[PDB]
């Protein structure tokens, strides 16, 4: 579920921030725009934008 | 392949299947010992399977060659997908025959609108999973490209096109990447990524490919 | 900014604050009618402050002008922030002077190792929260687009640069975003995005303003 290393943001008060973490087979139940690859296993990123993103994975 | 049709036994001669305990990605032969698949399917210790038609029966039409090496393109950008192509080379010459025959490359992009032929061994079902054994055909359309970014803003580059419909229910799928994009007898694609598979107004993302000739020759010439 | 110091007031006469019932970005007054600032700093209702130091005190010198129009850059790309710039089009002409002044723009693109000059009412840590009254500067240079593109594999684009210290601890932050890079008296820069503020290995990343100048002119003479 949602966490997330790579984050991206603007420096904006506040921030849109996004993740810029490739995560396998899907994308989090947590993610209104989720893209992946064709093969298997696929490759997927969560591109939505958010005042915030999520904390460390592992 | 979502909303295809079963291509027929060696119907697609230059269709490669790339194996690594399984099937994980497609490819096409482009000449004796040189195959071009996505990048992001680079992985080690892969076998190349030539001459399929049921990936699990060795129905004796096929020929099984290691890669010897594999060349991701030197600007691969993992992030966006920019740039999703890759060369392998065949451990040992493949025996081209009736069923098994190089595709020849572009001289020149192909334009909005021309019909293009995309097969695989990949997910079936737009929801849901049902992997075939067979190959799978699909005849779709190259979208222009301010539909393309349209469906996909922010996220298009020129080394990119959409295929299919904009009404969704046909299209590529996972499974399916690595695989060829075929028009007018010549490779213009590479199945590359998406947003989920044949849903309405998320067409496929392709590598285009005649933005690549150069390198693909130089290349392969000096390995 | 983060490891910065104590601009001085109205050392910085090109620099403004956008307001909305609060500072929510910065921007850079080019002449008497517009304002630059980022593209991502777009809102409606917005009020340009000029001449400010203190933005929580009213101290004599601040002219307070509403925006008239807003123009973000025709290829703003909100996703990865490529084309980062708008322009902002006052109510009525600021009177300039000693503490209100505009900014020039450049003519040629400024190289790697320069020395520039970066001023907001950003936050003042790289982990908590505070939030200066008053106008912080920083010194910082031009890093090497190599450099920048190993910090942030796959996302600089051509209209980008990175701007100082891989070790960290000084950088720009939140609430500085649509504020001034300045390099030899031209406006270079305008603070855009990052991952986290001064962290190692995590410059900032600005607009690489020498690529707009002409939309720029252009735009300004027809509304």
């Amino acid at each position: 579920k949602p966490c997330c290393d790579q984050c991206a943001c603007t420096k904006s008060n506040p921030p849109q921030c996004r993740c810029s973490d490739m995560r396998l087979n899907s994308c989090h139940s947590a993610c209104k725009s989720c893209i992946c690859a064709l093969s298997y296993p696929a490759q997927c990123f969560c591109v939505d934008i958010t005042d915030f993103c999520y904390e460390p994975c592992k | 392949i979502v909303g295809g049709y079963t291509c027929g036994a060696n119907t697609v001669p230059y269709q490669v299947s790339l194996n690594s305990g399984y099937h994980f990605c497609g490819g096409s032969l482009i000449n004796s010992q040189w195959v071009v698949s996505a990048a992001h399917c680079y992985k080690s210790g892969i076998q190349v399977r030539l001459g399929e038609d049921n990936i699990n029966v060795v129905e004796g039409n096929e020929q099984f060659i290691s890669a010897s090496k594999s060349i991701v393109h030197p600007s691969y950008n993992s992030n966006t997908l920019n740039n999703d192509i890759m060369l392998i080379k065949l451990k040992s010459a493949a025996s081209l025959n009736s069923r098994v025959a190089s595709i020849s490359l572009p001289t020149s992009c192909a334009s909005a609108g021309t019909q293009c032929l995309i097969s695989g061994w990949g997910n079936t079902k737009s929801s849901g999973t049902s992997y075939p054994d067979v190959l799978k055909c699909l005849k779709a359309p190259i979208l222009s490209d301010s539909s393309c970014k349209s469906a996909y803003p922010g996220q298009i580059t020129s080394n990119m096109f959409c295929a299919g419909y904009l009404e969704g229910g046909k299209d590529s799928c996972q499974g399916d990447s690595g695989g060829p994009v075929v028009c007018s007898g010549k490779l213009q694609g590479i199945v590359s990524w998406g947003s989920g598979c044949a849903q309405k107004n998320k067409p496929g993302v392709y590598t285009k490919v005649c933005n690549y000739v150069s390198w693909i020759k130089q290349t392969i010439a000096s390995n």
